[PDB]
């Protein structure tokens, strides 16, 4: 069963979403964030010092 | 490393005549990735060693039985459709160059003149280095990027995993001594496992009895915990031990060469207002490309089989042209 | 009462030094120049972006 929720991009902050399948007991998912990444790629021009 | 290693018997789907057998050069796997079409075959016999482990190219050593035997080099034979030419040979290695076909054989000649051969299904058909289909190699030629197991008997870089040998199963071991199981090791390290009570399993080196037990009841096998072997999906595991395993480095690894090759021609070329025509005579296939020299190239490409006359809009900007290998015609308008 | 366990996983071929094609995220291009200048009877070669 496919269990769709949306949560904030807020990290340290646990979420409850319910999982209602029909005919089935009702189930409850605790979710906080685990550490997405934004990972640039690099060109490197120079160094200085 | 081969004083460590030993040539095995193996599981072979043809050993001649369409019949399985537990082959002394049966096939492990045949590697094609160079693009020169140098074949690099496995089989589990060592060309190149002698059963005293020294290293002599006129020897080949396989397995006879229980213990390993003495074979000649010149023997040896590897054929697809037709014999191949053999390039290499080293331990487990044999490097060739085969005509067209469906199988692979490799085969030698034991000692009591005996042949022994293996038969796999495989299709070899290697693709044309470059531009043209050629038979013989020659001296001189366009130098193309390759691929080619090297013939060099060293081993540095590729590698094979190698764990200890298994044993050899021997029913004659086990006769009925009145209603009972009688296992006689005859000066060997016998493995026995019964389907009944009491001492039922052991590794002896003496003579064991096990009795109100049936001989059918009973499994024998003749063993030498003493030496590696390559780590075979055609011999079983050791029972024992769980994933013990060894490394070797292996002779003829692929390497980045040079391989030597060829050229072409000008087609009869018209003009007209921002327009140029021209007359493809091709004697083979030949790739025929285009773009703008602007903002939008609009790339275009078609192989031309045969007699093709192709209209071409030439822009302001120009339009560069490539026929086949030669270097890039340039058009502008006047 | 005999078993047979048959194993088997998937790894690069021998070939992946040599034979290998490479994926890149390619961004913001730096321009780079140079050129030829006939200048005072001599060809003159400036290299600039």
């Amino acid at each position: 069963y496919e269990h769709v929720t949306v949560i904030p991009n807020t990290v340290g902050v646990p979420y409850k979403t319910l999982v209602n399948r029909p005919g089935y007991s009702p189930m409850v998912l605790e979710m906080e964030l685990l550490s997405v990444t934004l990972e640039p790629t690099l060109s490197l021009d120079y160094i200085t010092c | 490393v081969y004083k460590a290693t030993r040539p095995y018997l193996a599981h072979c789907p043809d050993c001649g005549e369409g019949h399985s057998c537990h082959s002394p050069v049966a096939l492990e796997r045949i590697r094609n990735e160079a693009t020169d079409g140098t074949l690099k075959i496995q089989v589990s016999l060592q060309i190149g060693i002698k059963t005293d482990d020294s290293h002599d190219w006129t020897k080949l050593r396989y397995m006879d039985n229980h213990m390993p035997a003495d074979a000649e080099r010149a023997g040896l034979f590897v054929r697809t459709s037709a014999p191949c030419t053999i390039t290499g040979t080293m331990g487990h290695f044999i490097l060739a160059r085969c005509p067209k076909g469906e199988t692979l054989t490799v085969g030698f000649t034991d000692s009591r003149k005996i042949s022994h051969s293996c038969t796999h299904p495989f299709h070899h058909d290697p693709p044309v280095i470059g531009r043209e289909k050629f038979h013989s190699r020659p001296q001189h030629g366009k130098e193309l990027p390759c691929s080619t197991y090297v013939q060099s008997t060293a081993a540095t870089t590729e590698e094979i995993e190698v764990h200890m040998p298994p044993d050899t199963p021997d029913r004659t071991l086990m006769s009925q001594q009145s209603g009972n199981v009688k296992i006689t090791v005859n000066g060997q390290t016998v493995r026995y496992k019964c389907n009944c009570g009491g001492s039922n399993e052991g590794l002896t080196t003496t003579d064991k009895v096990i009795n109100n037990c049936k001989v059918d009841q009973c499994h024998a096998a003749v063993t030498n915990h003493k030496k590696w072997q390559y780590n075979s999906p055609l011999v079983p595991r050791n029972a024992e031990l769980g994933d013990r395993k060894g490394k070797i480095h292996i002779p003829f690894p692929l390497a980045n060469v040079t391989c030597r090759v060829p050229k072409a021609r000008n087609p009869t070329v018209t003009y007209g207002k921002n327009q140029v025509i021209m007359l493809l005579y091709p004697d083979h296939p030949t790739l025929l490309s285009y773009r703008n020299m602007g903002e939008e190239p609009n790339y275009q490409e078609e192989w031309v089989m045969h007699k093709k006359e192709v209209v071409l809009t030439v822009p302001t900007e120009g339009l560069e042209v490539t026929w086949g290998n030669n270097e890039p015609y340039k058009y502008w308008p006047q | 009462e005999n078993t047979q366990l048959s194993e088997a996983h998937v790894e690069k071929s021998e070939s992946c030094k040599t034979e290998f094609a490479s994926a890149y995220r390619a961004h913001t291009a730096s321009a780079s120049a140079k050129l030829r200048v006939l200048y005072q009877g001599n060809n003159i070669t400036v290299t600039a972006y």
